[PDB]
């Protein structure tokens, strides 16, 4: 019986793989937009030291 | 380059100023820097 249950068990890990992958892509984009979000906002605090050098 | 602007102008106010008082210490070192008081601070730059 417990041979048997190996053979199954093989069937669920080939489901869980497409599932960690699908999380691992969220992760992934997530953290590229938090990226682009510090790019942005360094780029308005450059221009902000700008002015400030300006002044 | 902001800065170099800023900087390099702050340099000529300070040239300029130092270079008005330059004159006008030598105007004053005329009168100033007679014999007798050349003399005087001869004697006294070794009291120390």
């Amino acid at each position: 019986e417990l041979m048997e249950a190996e053979k199954t068990k093989l069937l669920i890990a080939a489901q869980k793989q497409k599932v960690v992958e699908k999380e691992a892509e969220t992760e992934r984009k997530k953290a590229v937009i938090e990226a682009e979000k510090i790019a942005q906002v360094a780029k308005i605090r450059f221009q902000q030291k700008v002015m400030e050098k300006e002044t | 380059e902001i800065e170099d602007a800023a900087f390099l102008a702050r340099e000529k106010a300070k040239a300029d100023a130092e270079c008005y008082t330059a004159m006008k210490i030598a105007e004053a070192n005329k009168l100033k820097l007679t014999p007798e008081y050349l003399q005087l601070m001869k004697y006294k730059a070794i009291a120390s």
